[PDB]
């Protein structure tokens, strides 16, 4: 599912600017 | 037509009032922009309570004013580190913007000063922490809850853009929720006052507009794209474009395809397709009618823009109240002030 994909992405925590 | 005479006249009058407000706001901003405040407190006016974070050239400390007892979030920047990291212009610009703006949903710079070693920005302290943690905890916001926060961003961008300020770092991580449940925008480190196009590659991958990625020059419309991303993430619990690595995210952003949870309303999907629009000639916020295409969209039909501005709407969520002394944990380090002035010329304007 999309939600599972989001968890698997490793990008569920605070995101740094580039 | 869609509107009878009374509705049409009401909308006309509302839009003229926005114009008058923005004209006054610009005159106030420009006075402070052209003559910034400097040196409005000093370090020994404050007791240090707790280090709340650290960065490559600075940190944030919870402090208390010794006489009033008010708590603040004090950013301490090491001048030498700022120079070494080539962040002079950004540091000066962030403070100059903060001392010049005034809006109910923007974090306020209450004092600033410098000494031999450091620059200090003494900010309003919002103990309820940021939207990011609340969103990840709750999972997602219902559409009315998301709409209440979105409306505050729309008005904030209407204000900032009228001053030719592009914000360029919208994300839940930069949005605090105060004790009345209203938004406070923080971190103007990437904001820029420019009237036309600009080119810097800056922002956060999930929130970048396609024209930033594509190495086009770009304008204030990147903030309206980012609003689309924010609304989507608030309402879904995850953003519209994600992947393991930023390059894969960028592919999705430029592709022109977005998919929506089945629980999104038709009105929400329509608004988001018009904000997450790769074609700049079609993106809401970037057309002849400006911000009004957003404010007058069906998804905002229940929104009383003035009541939001006046903070009279009942918030959907009040963060748990703790006490400004209450407060992740960090190691405490001294505030060393050298007996010799460092980098004085570089920071004269601060
Ligand atoms: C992003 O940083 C990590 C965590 O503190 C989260 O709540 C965000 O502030």
């Amino acid at each position: 599912t999309t939600y599972a994909d989001f968890i698997a992405s490793g990008r569920t925590g605070s995101r740094n600017a580039i | 037509g869609h509107m009878g005479n009374a509705a049409a006249a009401k909308k006309g009058s509302e839009q003229e009032s926005v114009k008058e407000f923005l004209a006054k706001a610009k005159e106030e901003f420009l006075k402070k922009w052209e003559s910034p405040s400097q040196n409005t407190a000093q370090l020994d006016h404050f007791d240090r309570i707790k280090t709340l974070g650290t960065g490559s050239f600075g940190r944030v400390m919870l402090v208390k004013h010794k006489e009033t007892g008010n708590h603040y979030a004090m950013k301490i920047l090491d001048k030498q580190k700022v120079v070494k990291l080539k962040q002079i212009e950004h540091t000066l610009n962030e403070k100059r913007i903060l001392q010049a703006v005034n809006f109910p949903f923007l974090v306020k710079l209450e004092f600033s000063f410098k000494d031999n070693s450091n620059l200090y920005m003494v900010m309003e302290y919002v103990p309820g922490g940021e939207m990011f943690s609340h969103l990840r905890r709750i999972g997602r916001f219902s559409e009315p809850h998301a709409r209440f926060y979105a409306a505050q961003i729309v008005l904030t961008f209407e204000y900032l853009h009228s001053l030719d300020l592009i914000y360029r770092d919208l994300k839940p991580e930069n949005l605090l929720i105060d004790q009345q449940g209203y938004i406070q925008v923080t971190d103007f480190g990437f904001a820029k006052r420019v009237k036309g196009r600009t080119w810097t590659l800056c922002g956060t991958p999930e929130y970048l507009a396609p024209e930033i990625i594509l190495s086009k020059g770009y304008n204030k419309a990147v903030d309206w794209w980012a609003l689309g991303v924010l609304i989507y993430e608030m309402a879904a619990g995850y953003p519209p474009f994600f992947a393991d690595q930023p390059i894969q995210i960028y592919e999705k952003i430029v592709s022109g395809k977005v998919r929506f949870p089945s629980h999104f309303s038709s009105d929400l999907k329509d608004l988001l397709r018009n904000l997450l629009q790769v074609d700049l000639t079609k993106r809401f916020g970037n057309l002849k009618n400006g911000v009004n295409d957003i404010k007058n969209h069906k998804w905002f039909a229940t929104t009383d823009w003035i009541a939001i501005y006046q903070r009279k709407v009942e918030a959907p969520f009040i963060p748990k109240f703790k006490g400004p002394g209450d407060t992740d944990d960090y190691e405490e380090e001294e505030i060393r002030v050298s007996i010799n002035e460092k980098c004085g010329k570089e920071f004269t304007e601060f």
